[PDB]
C-alpha cells in the first residue's frame, strides 16, 4: 500500500524559514511526480508546488514564486519544500501528494497533512 | 445454502473502480426479492432478464462486481458504452446478461475536504476486454521515450483520484455500483431462486 507521510510542521514565527518533508512508504517500482497542497480551515485546498520524478521540472503557484523552493529528497520518492519569509496567512495544513501533475486535486496519493501555524506580534 | 448477496451490497467499504471487486456466487438459493422490492437504488437496469422474474430462474454462476464511480459515469456501466470508465476501468460485453444496480453514496464515500481513496484509470494503451481487470500502476508512456517507471515529461501516472466532497453536485457525487452477471453455461445451474 503506497502511503505518504509529511513532517516538519509546527508553530513558527513570521519571517522565519521552514522546511517540510514527505516520504512515500509501501512497495512500488515507480518514481512519482510529487506535489504540495495546503488548506486553511473553511477553504478549499490549493496547489503550492510540484516536481517531476527526476527532479528536473518544477511547477509553482504564482503566489509563491520566488519565496518557496521544492526539491527531491535523498530517497526515491521523497520531496522537500522550503518556505521563506513566512507570513501569517501561510498558516495551513500542508499535504503531500504523488502520482500526477498540474494544479488540480486529482493526484493518486495524498498524505494526511502537517499543520504549520505562523505567529506574529503587533506593536 | 443462502447466496451471500448481503456481503456485497452492504459491505462497509467498496473498491475503487480500476480495482473492482468480484464475488463469485455459486451453489446457493438466492432471494432476489430483497433487491427488487428495495426502494434504495438509483439505477436498477437489467439486460436479458426481468428482475421481478429472478426468483424463478436458475443460473450456473452469478458474479457480483462492485466499485464506486461518480454519478454521471453510471451510464457507462452498460453494453456498448465508451468513455474513460467503460474503456479503461470496467467493460461490459455486448451480449451482457445481468443487472446494473447503483445508489448515491454521498453520505458514506464523500468527506469534507475530499475523500481521495477512490481512484480511476485515465490512461491505457488499449481498451479493456469485457470483464477485464487492470490493477497495474506502471507509468504510462505518452511519447516516444521509454519512461523506465519514472513519472515526468510524457510519462504519466495512470490513475487519478475522485476526491469526493459532500458539497459536489450530484453528477460528481460517489455512487456505489453492483453489477450482477447471470451466467448460464452448458452445465448444471446451481444458483437458483427459492422453491
Ligand atoms: C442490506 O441491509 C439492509 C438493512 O439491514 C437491516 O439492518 C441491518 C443493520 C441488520 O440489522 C439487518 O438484519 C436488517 O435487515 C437490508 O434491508 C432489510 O431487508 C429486509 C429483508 O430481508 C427487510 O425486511 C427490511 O425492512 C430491510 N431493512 C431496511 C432498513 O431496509 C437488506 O436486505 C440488505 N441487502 C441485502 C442484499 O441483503
Amino acid at each position: 500500500q503506497v502511503q505518504l507521510q509529511e513532517s516538519g510542521g509546527g508553530l513558527v514565527q513570521a519571517g522565519g524559514s521552514l522546511r517540510l518533508s514527505c516520504a512515500a512508504s509501501g512497495r512500488t517500482s515507480s518514481v512519482y511526480n510529487m506535489a504540495w497542497f495546503r488548506q486553511t480551515p473553511g477553504k478549499e485546498r490549493e496547489f503550492v508546488a510540484a516536481i517531476t520524478g527526476n527532479g528536473g521540472t518544477t511547477l509553482y503557484a504564482d503566489s509563491v514564486k520566488g519565496r518557496l523552493t521544492i526539491s527531491r529528497g535523498n530517497a526515491k520518492n521523497t520531496v522537500s519544500l522550503q518556505m521563506n519569509v513566512l507570513k501569517p496567512d501561510d498558516t495551513a495544513v500542508y499535504y503531500c501528494a504523488a502520482g500526477g501533475w498540474g494544479k488540480e486535486r486529482n493526484y493518486a496519493y495524498w498524505g494526511q497533512g502537517t499543520q504549520v501555524t505562523v505567529s506574529s506580534h503587533h506593536h | 445454502n443462502l447466496c451471500p448477496f448481503g456481503e456485497v451490497f452492504n459491505a462497509t467499504r467498496f473498491a475503487s473502480v480500476y480495482a473492482w471487486n468480484r464475488k463469485r456466487i455459486s451453489n446457493c438459493v438466492a432471494d432476489y426479492s430483497v433487491l427488487y422490492n428495495s426502494a434504495s437504488f438509483s439505477t436498477f437496469k437489467c439486460y436479458g432478464v426481468s428482475p421481478t422474474k429472478l426468483n424463478d430462474l436458475c443460473f450456473t454462476n452469478v458474479y457480483a462486481d462492485s466499485f464506486v464511480i461518480r454519478g454521471d459515469e453510471v451510464r457507462q456501466i452498460a453494453p456498448g458504452q465508451t468513455g474513460k470508465i467503460a474503456d479503461y476501468n470496467y467493460k461490459l460485453p455486448d451480449d451482457f446478461t445481468g443487472c446494473v444496480i447503483a445508489w448515491n453514496s454521498n453520505n458514506l464515500d464523500s468527506k469534507v475536504g475530499g475523500n481521495y481513496n477512490y481512484l480511476y484509470r485515465l490512461f491505457r494503451k488499449s481498451n479493456l476486454k469485457p470483464f477485464e481487470r487492470d490493477i497495474s500502476t506502471e507509468i504510462y508512456q505518452a511519447g516516444s521515450t521509454p519512461c523506465n517507471g519514472v513519472e515526468g515529461f510524457n510519462c504519466y501516472f495512470p490513475l487519478q483520484s475522485y476526491g469526493f466532497q459532500p458539497t459536489y453536485g450530484v453528477g460528481y457525487q460517489p455512487y456505489r455500483v453492483v453489477v450482477l452477471s447471470f451466467e448460464l453455461l452448458h452445465a448444471p445451474a446451481t444458483v437458483c431462486g427459492p422453491k
